[PDB]
């Protein structure tokens, strides 16, 4: 699962 | 300026719920790219992330806590909220908030944090014992009280050098410490050492004047 | 979950010296964007953590020069060049990556001092403990240099694990050293049914454990 980052 | 200010119940007993509040300023939840997280910190410990929220509403959680945990935020009052329900004694800990940006991507702003107990425990003062043996060493055993903290001082303050008063440790939920001083062998016995223990949530204070053991 | 590993945990350093910190993840953190978020942080005593190296290698405006970040793969540094006073703090690797978001345990940056043996001392249950039943033993391993030491309890001879609790100070302002105390406890009932107590230090000082001893009868 990957974290926000835009 | 911006800034973050935690507050929360200072101490729960286990199984209650938790509910934090972060007040923030100089910053809008309403403004894109926005977020804010909770991090806590057991003392003597590591930081453990917890929970993150942003301004359009998606919310991550550390699964560690499993379903105990609830981020939410009121942008028109400035806040966001952490409750954690059937609190234990492993909740225990520092809790900060801490902001992230898209556009400053990272955890450059946190806050001074809430510090939680969670406690069965009843107000208890301490037993205090002494610690007799060029130099020596003597001491004081401070045990078995609650909450934190205690004040240890030597010859009620004038016995400041040569001193050493170690963290409390827990013990069935009850706090012990001791204290260690070290005078010229030439000053003890004769001259009196005695160490002064106060207590200010049981309102105790006690002397316990150090004199030499046999064995 | 990622798990990141620092190395070392403690890390003693001359003023003016470099101090170089690990920090491994044990699986990528290379972010799908292509960017890799790991940060580092610094906490010192009483204070929050606080920001010094973000995407590996990005100092954070207002951040010495003197910190900086690199690393490839799963791997990275942090260097702190010409170490001073205020450096002293626990510094944390962290990666935003992947959920959950995880941090190292920390390292400590701390002095170097000159080597010093403990000061051992130990003390019997006192008369006015042994009233209400019970019966701490302590001991006091004081002013000691390097932090590294090994401490048993022994009761008529033979090692005793339960009912020991350790405290330690932390590194002295002054003189660089630490300070740790020893305590068993024990029920008077158990006390009573042994008579020779002992606390042993050895420490990389002496080839030789210091024994501090006492006989129960003899109190």
């Amino acid at each position: 699962a990957e974290f926000r980052h835009d | 300026q911006v800034t973050l200010k935690e507050s929360g119940p200072g101490i729960l007993k286990p199984s209650q719920t938790l509910s934090l509040t972060c007040s923030f300023s100089g910053f809008s939840l309403s403004t894109s790219g926005m977020s804010v997280g909770w991090i806590r910190q057991p003392s003597g410990k590591g930081l453990e992330w917890l929970a993150h929220i942003w301004w359009d509403d998606d919310k991550y959680y550390n699964p560690s806590l499993k379903s105990r945990l609830t981020i939410s935020k009121d942008t028109s009052r400035n806040q966001v909220f952490l409750k954690i329900t059937s609190v234990d004694t492993a909740d225990t800990a520092t809790y900060y908030c801490a902001r992230r940006t898209t556009t400053a991507d990272y955890f450059a702003y946190w806050g001074q944090g809430t510090t939680l107990t969670v406690s069965s425990a009843k107000t208890t003062p301490p037993s205090v014992y002494p610690l007799a043996p060029s130099m020596v060493t003597l001491g004081c055993l401070v045990k078995g009280y609650f909450p934190e903290p205690v004040t240890v001082t030597w010859n009620s303050g004038s016995l400041s050098s040569g001193v050493h008063t170690f963290p409390a440790v827990l013990q069935s939920d009850l706090y012990t410490l001791s204290s260690s001083v070290t005078v010229p062998s030439s000053t003890w016995p004769s001259e009196t050492v005695t160490c002064n223990v106060a207590h200010p949530a049981s309102s105790t204070k006690v002397d316990k004047k150090i004199v030499p053991r046999d064995c | 979950d990622v798990l990141m590993t620092q190395t070392p945990l403690s890390l003693p350093v001359s003023l003016g010296d470099q101090a170089s910190i690990s920090c491994r993840s044990s699986q990528s953190i290379v972010h799908s964007n292509g960017n890799t978020y790991l940060e580092w942080y610094l906490q010192k005593p009483g204070q929050s953590p606080k920001l010094l190296i973000y995407k590996v290698s990005n100092r954070f405006s207002g951040v010495p020069d003197r910190f900086s970040g690199s690393g490839s793969g799963t791997d990275f540094t942090l260097k702190i060049s010409r170490v001073e006073a205020e450096d002293l703090g626990i510094y944390y690797c962290f990666q935003s990556s992947h959920v959950p978001l995880t941090f190292g345990a920390g390292t400590k940056l701390e002095l170097k001092g000159a080597d010093a043996a403990p000061t051992v001392s130990i003390f019997p249950p006192s008369s006015e403990q042994l009233t209400s039943g019970g019966a701490s033993v302590v001991c006091f391993l004081n002013n000691f240099y390097p932090k590294d030491i090994n401490v048993k309890w022994k009761i008529d001879g033979s090692e005793r694990q339960n009912g020991v609790l350790n405290s330690w100070t932390d590194q002295d302002s002054k003189d660089s050293t630490y300070s740790m105390s020893s305590t068993l406890t024990l029920t008077k009932d158990e006390y009573e049914r042994h008579n020779s107590y002992t606390c042993e230090a050895t420490h990389k000082t002496s080839t030789s454990p210091i024994v501090k001893s006492f006989n129960r009868n003899e109190c």
